[PDB]
């Protein structure tokens, strides 16, 4: 029956706000709560509160208080979170959940993306093949912050392609490598290309790995 | 804050099998307990209420249990589209909480890894630093152990490991082991090698190169 919609993808700078929409619709009355959660990439989940769409009522995870104002409208079913004075540690997706009945319900979910004061695009270092199969491909260094997108031979060599997920080193910089399995008969006879797009810093870097 | 933990953070299956995930609170929450299941991209999706109740929607095979301080998920005849990631959460108390998640994950043969070992590229070494990359590819189950060993003499602090989630064709993991030295460190020793121990290896398999081939 109930159906909770939010707004979009948000990319926004350090210091700034954002408001965040979770619609609900599906209710004849008002006597339903909307919960928000925080989910940053590879984490769990995390409770910032709930609104109560019968009085307004509220209750915020205290160590939210002054990060997350929560609002509602009853009159077009719509939830509101504002986030204020966003850092790094603010990104994330932010869902918002409610309960109908037996029923339980979560939005799509809204992502939150603070850029970063300083970027940094990749080094792409050859990870060179010096047991009739061989292994290549690029290490992706010292980039800041997160994404980072790797594709070989732009988009033809997919099948054992291994892009592997960042680390973050201890300089604070992502770290990460993409590899691939190939028969090493073709290592004479196959051109090896990885494309890297570093979006924060427009960068695109295609990088030719021979033996 | 009342700390949810789930001991498993990865645990394995076949289609048909049953599984329990468990969840201990470290206060008395009651029966206040709430279970998810997350797959990748998706958003979560509510499975039980108050410890053993299911939501709308949701199958017979997901049964929950548990009381107090101790609460388990049990997922019997499990199917290929329950493999997922599960959180306990309770609400017996604020901060509501979740826990740390539990992620079920494909059962298969036992598959060494095939290990690989690159040395910095000369680009590299122009910029002071040198990074040593050993490659463990399509290995089963997750668990492995890689040693950095430099003219023999075992590495710590200056190595990070990275690995895949399972792989959803042939439910590998693969696993990249990264060694970060100064070119100054790189170039007065000589052997660079990696030490893989794993549960499809025989017995634990060292691949290495001498710098300068
Ligand atoms: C942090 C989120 C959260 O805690 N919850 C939640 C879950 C999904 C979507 C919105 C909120 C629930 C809060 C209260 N329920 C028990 C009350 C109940 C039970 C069954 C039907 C209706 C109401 C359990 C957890």
């Amino acid at each position: 029956q109930v159906r909770l919609q939010q707004s979009g993808p948000e990319l926004v700078k350090p210091g700034a706000s954002v408001r965040i929409s979770c619609k609900a619709s599906g209710h004849t009355f008002t006597s339903y709560y909307i919960y928000w959660v925080k989910q940053r990439p590879g984490q769990g989940l995390e409770w910032i509160g709930w609104i109560y769409f019968g009085n307004i009522n509220l209750k915020y995870n205290e160590k939210f208080k002054g990060k997350a104002t929560l609002t509602a409208d009853k009159s077009s079913s719509t939830a509101y979170i504002q986030l204020s004075s966003l850092t790094s540690e603010d990104s994330a997706v932010y869902f918002c959940a409610s309960e109908d009945g037996p029923g339980a319900y979560w939005g799509q979910g809204t992502l939150v993306t603070v850029s970063a004061a300083s970027t940094k695009g990749p080094s792409v270092f050859p990870l060179a093949p010096s047991g009739g199969t061989a292994a290549l491909g690029c290490l992706v260094k010292d980039y800041f912050p997160e994404p980072v997108t790797v594709s070989w031979n732009s988009g033809a060599l997919t099948s054992g392609v291994h892009t592997f997920p960042a680390v973050l080193q201890s300089s604070g910089l992502y770290s990460l490598s993409s590899v691939v399995t190939v028969p090493s008969s073709s290592l004479g006879t196959q051109t090896y290309i990885c494309n890297v797009n570093h979006k924060p810093s427009n960068t695109k870097v295609d990088k030719r790995v021979e033996p | 804050d009342i700390v949810m933990t789930q001991s498993q953070k990865f645990m394995s299956t076949s289609v048909g099998d049953r599984v329990s995930v468990t969840c201990k609170a470290s206060q008395n929450v009651g029966t206040n307990v709430a279970w998810y299941q997350q797959k990748p991209g998706q958003s979560p999706k509510a499975l039980i209420y108050s410890a053993s109740y299911r939501y709308s929607g949701v199958p017979d095979r997901f049964t929950g249990s548990g009381s107090g301080t101790d609460f388990t998920l049990t997922i019997s005849n499990v199917q290929s589209e329950d493999l997922a990631e599960y959180f306990c959460q309770q609400y017996n108390s604020y901060p509501l909480t979740f826990g740390a998640g539990t992620k079920l994950e494909l059962k298969r043969t036992v598959a060494a890894p095939s290990v690989f070992i690159f040395p910095p590229s000369d680009e590299q070494l122009k910029s002071g630093t040198a990074s040593v990359v050993c490659l463990l590819n399509n290995f089963y189950p997750r668990e492995a152990k890689v040693q950095w060993k430099v003219d023999n003499a075992l590495q710590s602090g200056n190595s990070q490991e990275s690995v895949t989630e399972q792989d959803s064709k042939d439910s590998t993991y693969s696993l990249s082991s990264t060694l970060t030295l100064s070119k100054a460190d790189y170039e007065k020793h000589k052997v660079y090698a990696c030490e893989v121990t794993h549960q499809g290896l025989s017995s634990p398999v060292t691949k290495s190169f001498n710098r300068g081939e």
